[PDB]
């Protein structure tokens, strides 16, 4: 039974850490984060809102193996700002757009419809 | 293929045509062209593939031009261009000499 | 053997619409028309309960459900 | 079962060490199937990448040099042509003409036929894809292949 | 940030099963990450251990398990409060991480005995029982309505088991699919090309499509970008399907919530001054 | 502004010779105003649909920023300076990889022909006082379509 349990797809380890941060050796203000148990689904949207930003020189995303549950994310920024922050602001940013989908959702939903229950 | 047509491609010309000669492709080697020495060690040189060219008939008669031999000396030549940023209608800059021996 | 709960390409449970078109061949011979009342609109739920064999049935017939 | 095989296994019979066949001297391996017409379709010149995909494409490569080119097309729209991105996967600067002979053109007359440049025939340049459409010619087992020039 | 555009929904239409939707106004890869979400994020309870007690049915012991294991479950009220299972700190299982199940039929009768999904019972409240045959002035009620056919029995043969239902989500196993399925669609016309099509007369045109009613076939526009994403949310019965949409925004605003802290505990532990 | 190697204004003959062509890609055959040259381009017809019968404003310089060099370019998006050649509709980068003219007799150097690749999407130029901008190495040219004129 060379097959793996279902749960490890997503269930954390305790001998790894959920996010890593290491510095690129070839040109500067670029970043590499490793995210780990963590598929397309957070990767292919963090990519696109740093898109978003006027600031990113260089955003990006590749998941080293289908079989091997991680992902990379490497950025690259303007001799200004930082690359933390602009993760930092990418994320903040799409729970604000998620927030504001789902209460307007909702209060859509809050339409004299009457199958709401 | 022709005798005429290998002498023509081949040969160093040293009676100079009217075309810049001297001053045209070869740079200082115009100064070169009163040289007997050096005309005679060409001529030498187109003595040994003369030579070679009938040596090289009796080896494939039947006209094949494609052998294998390790190198491949042209594309070296290509790579060679390419990287010092040869300019093929600038003038040259290399004495035959050199070249030959 | 038996209908499958969720048909397989997407989900949209299937094994109890079996009973009903039994007896929708029985009042019509429109298979056509037999599969739409069901409610299985596409096709991959169609082909489910369309190329089914209920074997089930034959199985049951043996006297020793006892061993 | 020791470093002793473990050596001799690294030097001697290691898979990229056995790129080019002593039987015929060109490559035993190259690039098939999906990818290889994959890259056909690719390498056409009226293939278009906007700054999204060109970057994921960048991405996936190794050796990238970590600059980023710039566009063939820069208005109104930052657009890289396909034979661009191909030109940073060939490795530092090798040189091949033809080694193509696809069936396009006009064999026999239609390079005489003054050069327009047709787009057929396949050049690269210092490392970098000039023109034409790669194949199994150019990528195949072929003597002459990008993949042998390459080894 | 002052480029979100904070995006704009409309419900089209809605039922006991469908919902119906337009996002306007967003990014494809939002839209893609949230019909995703839609699939394997949000959570819900189906059965997961099943203990054999007597089965003498003509099918085996594991396919009545499988069988079994993928039948729908309410889960609504429940769904939320219930925790997971690894996390309760309970050895084995309890009343606070999961709900169970006991069945229990045997043919005595000369004609043939169906099992079913009402004879399935909840030794929990009736506050999650199965899908079917509740509190249902149901129009969708049609003859025998068992949901699902578990087994037939001849006389004689008899089925007693227990099950333990708990929460999971869709990325584990297919058994915990929200949805009977999940329509997207971006752009009918095709006026950005994102397909190319050869001889486009040989194409029909979607209930999306007639903005165009003519028959001129997709007008081009270059400095375009995707916007307005049609969706249509199926429910399997086992969650009403705006509770599937609020669910899977709110996980989905979990997960990335969870993320910012961990990127948040790179710059608390371990300083972050690596770059 | 970049200082200019070439400029001139361009009547178009035809947009389809023989007929082979292809779809997104267009090969123009052109005709210059000054009558003195002749020209042969690749443009993308999808975003920039040209037509017959019309005169188009055509330049091509080897530089942007003020008149120097900056090829090492990560084209980058932050520069604001006004130097560029932004006015223009149509523009593309690319390098001249061959070039060709008489080159055996007496004087020869009569006329000239250019080749350029605008990453992959060819061009041919013909010539004879732009022989100084000419070359069978360097990169960095742009070309600089604009107006397309009245
Ligand atoms: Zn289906
Ligand atoms: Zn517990």
């Amino acid at each position: 039974m060379n097959a793996p349990p279902a749960f490890e797809s997503f269930l954390l380890f305790e001998g790894e850490k959920k996010i890593t941060i290491n510095k690129d050796t070839k040109v500067p203000n670029a970043c590499l984060f490793t995210i780990n148990k963590e598929d397309h689904t957070l990767g292919n949207i963090i990519k696109s809102q740093l898109l978003k930003d006027p600031q990113v020189l260089f955003a990006g995303y590749k998941v080293p193996h289908p079989l091997e549950h991680k992902i990379i994310i490497r950025v690259q920024t303007t001799p200004d700002y930082s690359p933390q922050e602009a993760f930092t602001n990418a994320i903040t940013d799409l729970i604000s757009e998620l927030s504001l989908l789902e209460e307007r959702f909702r209060v859509a939903i809050k339409d004299k419809q009457e199958g709401i229950e | 293929p022709s005798n005429k047509a290998f002498e023509k491609k081949f040969r160093f010309d040293y009676t100079n045509e009217r075309a810049l000669r001297r001053t045209l492709q070869e740079d200082l080697v115009k100064d070169v062209l009163s040289n007997a020495h050096i005309q005679n060690e060409l001529e030498r040189e187109f003595e040994r593939m003369r030579e070679d060219r009938e040596v090289l008939r009796v080896i494939f008669p039947t006209g094949d031009s494609k052998v294998v031999l390790p190198c491949n000396l042209l594309r070296m030549i290509w790579n060679a261009q390419k990287i010092f940023h040869i300019n093929p209608r600038l003038p040259s800059d290399l004495h035959p000499i050199k070249v030959v021996e | 053997m038996i209908i499958p709960v969720r048909c397989f390409t997407c989900g949209k449970i299937v094994g109890n619409k079996w009973e009903a078109y039994l007896g929708l061949l029985q009042a019509e011979y429109t298979e056509g028309d037999a599969l739409d009342a069901l409610g299985l609109k596409r096709y991959c739920c169609r082909r489910m309960l369309l190329a089914h064999v209920d074997l089930i049935e034959k199985l049951l017939n043996y006297a020793p459900l006892e061993k | 079962q020791s470093l002793e095989t473990r050596a001799e296994i690294q030097e001697l019979a290691m898979v990229p060490r056995m790129i080019v066949t002593p039987q015929s001297n060109r490559p035993v391996m190259g690039i098939v199937q999906d990818t290889l017409t994959a890259v056909r379709k690719f390498t056409k010149r009226d293939v278009f990448l906007e700054r999204g995909e060109v970057m994921n494409l960048l991405m996936f490569l190794s050796t990238w040099d970590g600059k980023v080119p710039q566009p063939a097309i820069l208005k109104p729209r930052p657009l890289w042509t396909g034979k661009q991105i191909f030109s940073l996967i060939i490795p530092g600067h090798i040189n091949c003409i033809r080694t193509h002979s696809t069936h396009p053109d006009d064999e026999d007359s239609g390079p005489y036929k003054h050069i327009s440049p047709g787009d057929t025939k396949v050049v690269v340049e210092n490392g970098e894809l000039i023109m034409g459409i790669l194949c199994k010619k150019s990528l195949g087992t072929s003597a002459g292949s990008l993949v042998h020039i390459s080894y | 940030m002052p480029y979100a555009n904070q995006p704009t929904v409309r419900i089209t239409e809605l039922t006991d099963e469908n919902v119906k939707f337009i996002i306007e106004n967003t990014d494809l890869a939002v839209a893609n990450s949230i019909r995703r979400v839609f699939i394997a994020e949000v959570p819900i309870i189906a059965i997961d251990w099943v203990q054999i007690d007597a089965n003498s049915s003509v099918l085996h012991d594991e396919f009545i398990a499988h069988r079994l294991g993928l039948i729908p479950l309410i889960s609504d009220d429940i769904v939320d409060k219930l925790q997971y299972s690894r996390d309760c700190t309970c050895e084995e299982f309890c009343p606070e991480c999961s709900v169970e199940f006991t069945l229990d039929v045997r043919c005595n009768e000369d004609q043939t005995r169906h099992v079913t999904s009402r004879d399935l019972i909840s030794n929990s409240p009736r506050v999650i029982p199965v899908t079917s045959r509740n509190r249902d002035n149901d129009p969708n009620d049609y003859v025998e309505q068992d949901d699902i056919l578990i087994v037939k029995l001849r006389k004689g043969q008899e089925l007693r088991l227990r099950a333990y239902a708990k929460k999971g989500f869709g990325k584990e196993h297919a058994k915990w699919n929200p949805t009977a399925g999940v329509a997207f669609e971006y752009d009918p016309d095709n006026a950005l090309r994102h397909t190319v099509y050869p001889k486009p007369e040989e194409w029909p045109k979607s209930e999306y499509s007639e903005l165009d009613e003519d028959e001129s076939q997709a007008p081009y526009d270059p400095n375009g970008k995707p916007e307005r994403f049609y969706y249509n949310v199926e429910s399997c019965g086992s969650l009403r399907p705006e509770t599937i949409v609020l669910s899977a925004l709110s996980g989905l605003k979990k997960k990335l919530s969870d993320l910012q802290t961990q990127l948040s505990h790179e710059i608390q532990s371990d300083v972050l001054t690596i770059n | 502004m970049a200082g200019i190697l070439f400029e001139d204004i361009f009547d178009v003959k035809d947009i389809d010779p023989e007929g082979k062509k292809f779809d997104r890609v267009s090969r123009l055959h052109c005709e210059s105003e000054s009558f003195k040259m002749d020209l042969i381009l690749d443009v993308n017809i999808q975003i920039y649909p040209v037509d017959l019968g019309d005169k188009f404003r055509l330049v091509i310089a080897s530089t942007l920023y003020e008149d120097g060099t900056l090829d090492d370019g990560e084209y980058n998006p932050t520069d604001d300076r006004p130097s560029r050649a932004d006015q223009f509709e149509y523009v593309m980068y690319g390098k001249v990889y061959r070039i060709e003219g008489d080159e055996t007799s007496t004087e020869a150097a009569t006329r000239l022909s250019a080749y350029v690749s605008y990453g992959g999407l060819l061009m041919r130029l013909q010539g004879d006082a732009n022989n100084l901008h000419g070359f069978e190495v360097d990169s960095r040219v742009y070309l600089l379509m604009k107006k397309l004129a009245f």
